[PDB]
């Protein structure tokens, strides 16, 4: 019983960590996509000019 | 039928969208206010596992007020098939479930032996005199001294303590006398250092104790030695630890067993973060 | 705390026990050296292995099972294999000169010599059990040891231990393909004894698993290693409630209570779904309805009998993994409105449902795929009397000319129980008809 | 909410369909692996139309691949997007049809279809609200015309009230690739009039001329023409998956464009088609697209619209457009061509505007047409039928298989009923 | 105790309501959340638990494409989650698909909401149903909705706003069929139905507002102001206020003639308003000019039959009176002889409010004209002439008879608009 309660508490901590990672990854993806699009547009402008 | 999931606008999606938005809002409110379990555990681990600098001795005699580390040496015991190997360090251990539910440390706190070599905030002990106001003093054999641990906290001082056995007071697993930490000042915090060899013990009583040497630590009011149970395992928030009790162990020749041998470890002069080991 | 003692007798029991006991070591993470890996400092709270694995002061875990045979050909490969250090030196019992597919050698002459050595080892294994659920038996009908030595082992087990549960996993002869010539003689005699000395007899044959491995896993050329794993997967889903947690757990007495209506009818059928290859699971959606729709199809039966000829009496559904109790009720309710599935009149509620949270664990490099949910159905059907019909047709067609009888009379067995064992299941066939009569 | 079942039959049908899943998986941001990687939230809004979700939230297409020879079945599987289909849905035989319609409809087509109809019964019964069917084949073959029209009739006996949409590549005079083309085309369209709600006629003559004049491609590969076809398939059904100002599903397209039950053969088109050199000179406006749409060189069939009359015209637009510009342009083109449209139907034109244009482009306009000029594509097949049937040439492969001579006289009479029915209103 | 229930059926009815409810939030100061950071909002909003202001509209459609645009848009927190009702498949511009086959499977949920909404209101004044004639849902589904409403609520007024099919420009092909089939049931269960079309608003945006490229998001703002001008006499205070019952008496002389025209003035852009002068004697002449009628018809062929002018904003009642007698002496504005008094004027105190980012200007005073006239006999003549040229050859018929509605309904509905056609000459002939 004692170690089962310990496992339950550790699982709760793992749930919080999983939620934090799930909210960070979307921000990273949005930043990468925006940077790639802006760089592509600038390169097109320069070559055309 | 078939099910798709979160994003797809099919079936009963509106109530799921409401429920996930409510859960996300609650999670952000809790983590912004700071009631998050991982944040509390992170603060507790940052307080506990802080690095610390030990004292450095010149003439090899342990001084009052110096910061030392208690280390049980390793011996090839044949008592049990499974037991901790290598030198162990005496580290305090708070209660796990109460430590998760509440931020503040709950006195009394138990002790343990951990495979640790670098001095951290959990295993630095300061040798103190019960008479106090001691400057330029040498710790001697057969003399009373006390051990105080700050424990990674700059707030309070805690001391080792033990008492006579009672039907309501016992160790966690070995059912022997226990050793704990209290902030009270009494005679149950005083310990004595004695020579391991019984023939020369009274001859060496009253001599300055060497540093980094095997000595016996004996309580005063109960006259039990500090002992480390290697074969009995304690589950802890920081892994598996050996047990610690107060009991005197004798072989067939009435010589103290390697369980009772303890060694006080100072800091390396070349690198203060590392020890003499 | 609730512990099972498994018995494996014959060559079938050892070879099933090689693949069955590999899964328990690979489910709890117990190495072939006998010790759990040291990389478990964070992990804890696990004591579910005590049903089968006994601790030691050195941290070693040894199985709670006995391996019995009358030849050293099959157990010496275990003793010199990968798992030589894991099993006990004495829990692997060897005989001499086997039984040669003869029931009299297995029961009266050779199976009498070593029965005292095995009975000591069971008793030496039963005192450590602070709580024992019962026994599990793996053997074969068509063998000499699996049918001869088993027939008196169940007689000695019932005398020593009174009302303890006895559950069987037997290798029934397949209707078309088989190996031994005199298999009707051995199959008739051993099940005449064990009608009253058993409590539940799960059966599976060898042809119906050949059909499964062809059209599901796309294996053209299987061996017994491919077949033993699927039988080894059924045993885990049956016993998973005693090991792991769940919303509804079943003990070894709970699904014995809900599958035998009368004392003479203790013959279920074993089925398993979903079974699929590694590639085809990657695309097909596995709903709770689609894994219980596969169990009711006659092509997925693991005994070569069509359930459409007969009527179900009682059923047991044993779920694993990410199963919600909502979808169990909706999938069962669809089956209740099916006309193809027929039920007897006196069992209005035939379903017993158990759920365990552990998803099914699959051996690395195996033919079957890693899935999150699976169901094993132990269904009782009247259509197993078709299986007894084709074998008793085979028996009197060979007993008429007194073929092979001198192998049985000249060993120590009287010819008088050749007729009585046929007359025993003549009345048993009358019993399956009267149960199926609608009131 | 609305679902569409896809079926791929014949060598020409599999290659167009495998090129068709290229376009929409890029539209919805699906990798060949099956994992969603897109940017907007409007792409996963309606993924249940064409896709099913699997374990791990991984997407699989809802299509059935049927054939008789594994030659083109392994070509699609070893393609760019071949590792996304269901491996059980790959249903095939071992013996080729021999470009014979009797091999695909009575002899080898009657054995495999029992397994073929099971997988399309699995996908239909698990849908939420099934909307219709979709099938790509060719009229001139033995596999694409044998079981191409056999799978249509069997589904009609199962699901009466749906919309059954097929895309058929029609025979042409100058791009004849088979000696027995006029026989197989007549034998297929006899059941296409009976049991299909809308049929699209696509001709290889017009596909090459678009690749030659407008696109200025000197050496068109068969991978190029299938991209021309795949644009019109995704344009006619874009109002089911994407939001817009004027939503029109497949059944809404059925009511406007089908005046009589036997006139449901359409000409398709794609509006923003431009060459490599002259992208800079062109200006993208709504009146520019309408002039491109009503060009004679832009439709996918080799029929002259100037030798006929138009019954019903629709045009599905894509992108951000003003609504006066769309509405006044399809009034100006009707007033400036008054004799070309029928006088017993007012307002032949039809409007459809969606919010989301295709990838990499600003606007789009998918063109559809009904005209009396489609009889010229049907007189040439019917006239080639007579010159081959009178001498009874190539009949002993059909008549020796289980087929009578009375089916050929029955099917030829159905063309001349159909040819006269377009001429009757002109 | 003055309450109005809005029902938005079809795509054209719902998409106007996207811009109709945008304007009502600005009038009363309600945020899109539903919060108000005194009680003139009670006509259109019901404050509920937690202070959220809940609207009084039911959004029903057989297709989930358009409602899910609002359930994911910027007005998610405003409407009730059970007032947004969807189906599975559309009507496909078929009358018998929105009324005979698919319209019966959702009609119990539609009337359950109207029954629940009406119990919260203390005094119910009328209904405001929005749809279009041409589509299947705006024809099939509104036909049985007001059929079941007229048997449940007897004497409550039913105000209708519909998109009339324009003469030369139209979207669908079967719209001559669906317009005749709608109006068979409207003449028995509707009390006042207002026609607007799409070609007249296009020419207003071209010439008056100076917009080169109008869009459906632009027309819905203009229709959103007329409905907010009719219901402005109940929300606010005025010199003399018009109730919903009392402009049904003075606009409906006969039970079969209840089809007035909606006209708003002044509709001016930003760059032109600060130059030219906006007097009461000029904004009422802008209602009578042939260019500014919002239905493609010429008023000069027919004669006016009943006129109602609803002034709002800074208006003195004197110059209204001098402007009416200015109209009556003009020979080109011809009134029927049997109705010597035909002008009903109404003054309110609240000026119009401009939506930010819009095309209209900030105007101090405005007038909405609701004119009953005989000029729409020409509008119903051209649509009947388009029905006869298609029913002669039985085109597009088998899509109707394949659902459950027999071919006998075409001839019965044709003879009814035949019957009401000569009712306009029977009232236009001078006595
Ligand atoms: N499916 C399966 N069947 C097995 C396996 N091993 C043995 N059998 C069955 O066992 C039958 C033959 O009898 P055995 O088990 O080999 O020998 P036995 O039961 O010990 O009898 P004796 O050799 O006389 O002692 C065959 O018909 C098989 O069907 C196995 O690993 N898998
Ligand atoms: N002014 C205006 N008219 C619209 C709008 N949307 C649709 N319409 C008109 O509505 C008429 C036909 O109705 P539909 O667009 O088909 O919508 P519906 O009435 O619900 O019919 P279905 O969508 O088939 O169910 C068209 O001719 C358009 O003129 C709009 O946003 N603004
Ligand atoms: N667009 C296109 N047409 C093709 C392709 N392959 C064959 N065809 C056409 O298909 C016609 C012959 O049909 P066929 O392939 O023999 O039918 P099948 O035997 O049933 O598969 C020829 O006239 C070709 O023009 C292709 O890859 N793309
Ligand atoms: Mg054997
Ligand atoms: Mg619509």
């Amino acid at each position: 019983v004692q170690r089962k309660q310990f496992l339950r508490l550790l699982q709760n901590e793992q749930f919080e960590l999983d939620m934090e990672e799930a909210i960070q990854k979307a921000e990273e993806n949005k930043r990468l996509k925006e940077l790639q699009l802006k760089q592509e547009e600038k390169l097109a402008m320069e070559l055309a000019k | 039928q078939n099910v798709y999931g979160p994003g797809v606008r099919i079936g009963n999606w509106n109530e799921d969208v409401y429920l996930e938005e409510e859960l996300m809002k609650d999670f952000l409110e809790k983590r912004d206010k700071g009631k998050l379990l991982i944040q509390r555990s992170r603060r507790l681990k940052q307080n506990l596992l802080r690095p610390m600098q030990l004292s450095v001795t010149e003439d090899g005699y342990i001084h009052y007020g110096d910061k030392v580390m208690l280390v049980n040496p390793d011996d090839p015991d044949t008592e049990a098939d499974v037991f901790l190997r290598g030198d162990l360090s005496l580290c305090m251990t708070p209660d796990e479930i109460q430590s998760h539910l509440k931020d503040e440390l709950e006195v009394p706190c138990g002790l343990s032996a951990v495979q640790a070599k670098t001095p951290i905030g959990r295993n630095t002990f300061i040798i103190l005199s019960v008479h106090r106001d001691a400057t330029g003093q040498v710790l001697r054999y057969g003399q009373d001294f006390c051990l105080g641990i700050t424990g990674g906290f700059d707030n309070k001082m805690l001391y080792l303590s033990s008492d006579h056995r009672t039907l309501l007071k016992s160790s966690k697993r070995s059912w022997l006398q226990e050793v704990y930490l209290t902030d009270e000042v009494s005679h149950v915090n005083c310990w004595q250092a004695a020579f391991p060899d019984p023939q020369l013990r009274l001859e060496y009583e009253g001599f300055p104790v060497p540093a980094n040497a095997k000595i016996l630590i004996n309580h005063c009011h109960t006259n039990r030695g500090l002992a480390a149970h290697r074969h009995l395992f304690l589950s802890t928030y920081f892994g598996k630890e050996a047990e610690v009790v107060a009991h005197t162990y004798l072989d067939s020749h009435r010589v103290e067993k390697p369980r009772n041998h303890w060694m006080l470890v100072t800091g390396n002069p070349r690198d203060a973060s590392s020890s003499m080991l | 705390m609730r512990e099972c003692i498994s018995i494996h007798v014959g060559q079938a029991g050892v070879q099933i026990g090689n693949a069955c006991w590999e899964l328990y070591c690979l489910e709890h993470g117990i190495q072939p050296d006998g010790q759990m890996p040291s990389d478990k400092t964070i992990g804890g709270g696990d004591d579910s292995f005590n049903t089968f694995f006994s601790e030691t002061g050195a941290g070693k875990h040894v199985p709670r099972a006995v391996f019995v045979d009358l030849e050293p050909t099959v157990i010496d490969e275990v003793r010199t294999g990968t798992y030589r250090q894991l099993f006990h030196p004495e829990q692997l019992i060897t005989g001499k000169e086997d039984a040669a597919n003869n029931y009299a050698r297995g029961h009266y002459t050779i199976g009498k010599e070593i029965i005292d050595l095995v009975l000591d080892r069971i008793r030496k294994l039963a005192d450590q059990c602070t709580g024992l659920q019962g026994f599990l038996v793996f053997h074969s009908f068509g063998g000499g040891t699996g049918s001869g030595f088993t027939s008196l082992l169940m007689e000695r087990l019932s005398v020593d231990y009174g009302k303890k549960s006895k559950l069987e996993f037997s290798i029934y002869p397949a209707p078309q393909v088989s190996t031994a010539v005199v298999e009707p003689y051995n199959s008739i005699l051993t099940t005449h004894t064990t009608l009253e000395h058993s409590d539940c007899a799960f059966m599976v044959d060898n042809e119906a698993i050949y059909d499964i491995c062809r059209r599901n896993l796309d294996i053209e050329r299987p061996t017994y290693t491919n077949l033993n794993r699927l039988i080894g997967q059924i045993v885990s889903s049956i016993t998973a409630s005693l090991r792991f947690d769940g919303a509804l757990n079943v003990d070894l007495t709970e699904f014995q209570t809900n599958l035998v209506p009368y004392p003479r009818i203790h013959f279920p059928l074993a089925t398993y779904a979903p079974v699929i290859s590694a590639e085809k699971a990657y695309h097909e959606q596995l709903s709770v309805a689609e894994i219980t729709n596969a169990c009711f199809e006659p092509a997925n039966q693991m005994v070569k009998c069509d359930p459409r000829h007969g009527k179900y009496m009682a059923c047991c559904l044993l779920y694993r993994g990410d199963v919600v109790p909502k979808d169990v009720n909706a999938a069962i309710a669809t089956i209740k409105t099916k006309r193809t599935i027929q039920f007897v009149d006196w069992c209005p509620t035939g379903f017993k449902v158990g759920i365990n949270y552990q998803p099914p664990t699959v051996v690395p490099g195996g033919d079957l795929a890693k899935v999150q949910r699976a169901v094993c159905m132990l269904s009782n059907t009247t259509a197993i009397a078709e299986a007894w019909a084709r074998l008793d047709h085979k028996f009197d067609l060979m007993y008429a000319k007194r073929a092979f009888v001198h192998w049985y009379v000249g060993e120590g067995m009287e010819e008088g129980e050749f007729s009585e064992a046929r007359e025993d299941m003549a009345a048993l066939e009358k019993d399956y008809e009267e149960v199926g009569v609608d009131s | 909410m609305r679902e569409i079942v896809h079926l791929q039959a014949g060598q020409c049908g599999n290659q167009i369909g495998a090129k068709f899943w290229e376009v929409i998986s890029d539209e919805h941001g699906i990798d060949p692996t099956g994992t969603y990687h897109g940017d907007s939230d409007l792409q996963l809004e309606r993924i249940n139309v064409y896709y099913n979700e699997a374990t791990g939230g991984k997407y699989v297409p809802r299509a059935v691949l049927v054939d008789l020879e594994p030659g083109t079945m392994d070509s699609v599987r070893s393609g760019p997007f071949g590792q996304i289909f269901r491996p059980d849905n790959f249903v095939f035989g071992q013996s080729g049809a021999g470009n014979n319609w009797a091999k695909g409809h009575y002899t080898e087509g009657a054995e495999l279809v029992d397994s073929v109809l099971d997988v399309v019964r699995k996908e239909a019964e698990s849908c939420d609200c099934l909307q219709g069917f979709q099938l790509t084949h060719s009229l001139g073959g033995g596999t694409g015309s044998g079981m191409g029209t056999l799978l249509i009739s069997k589904i009609r006996e199962e699901y009466p009230d749906r919309i059954m949409n097929t895309f058929s590549v029609v025979p042409s005079p100058k791009v004849s690739d088979t000696v027995v083309e006029p026989y197989n085309a007549t034998l297929s369209v006899h059941q296409l009039v009976e049991n299909t709600d809308e049929t699209y006629c696509i001709d290889n003559e017009a596909l090459y001329d678009i690749c030659f004049r407008t696109l200025k491609l000197t050496t068109p590969t068969y991978g190029d023409l299938n991209h021309l076809v795949s644009a019109t398939m995704s344009g006619v059904t874009t109002c089911l998956r994407f939001p817009g100002q004027l939503n029109a599903d497949l059944r809404k397209l059925a009511v406007n464009m089908v005046p009589f039950p036997r006139l449901h053969f359409f000409m398709p088109g794609f509006a923003p088609l431009t060459s490599r050199g002259s992208q800079q000179y062109r200006a993208l406006t709504v009146p520019e697209l309408t002039q491109q749409m009503f060009d004679a060189k832009n439709m996918m069939a080799a029929c002259d619209p100037r030798h006929g009359r138009y019954l019903t015209v629709a045009a599905v637009f894509r992108g951000r457009m003003s609504m006066k510009e769309v509405d006044e342009q399809m009034l100006n083109v009707q007033n400036k061509n008054s004799s070309y449209f029928v006088e017993w139907i007012p307002n032949n034109v039809k409007t459809a505007v969606c919010d989301i244009p295709p990838r990499g482009l600003k606007m789009s306009a998918t063109f559809i047409g009904n005209s009396t000029a489609i009889q010229e594509l049907f007189k040439r097949i019917s006239e080639q039928f007579t010159a081959m049937f009178r001498r009874k040439a190539f009949l002993h492969w059909y008549t020796g298989e289980g087929m009578d001579e009375m089916e050929f006289t029955e099917a030829e009479s159905n063309m001349n009923d159909l040819v006269s029915e377009y001429q009757q209103y002109q």
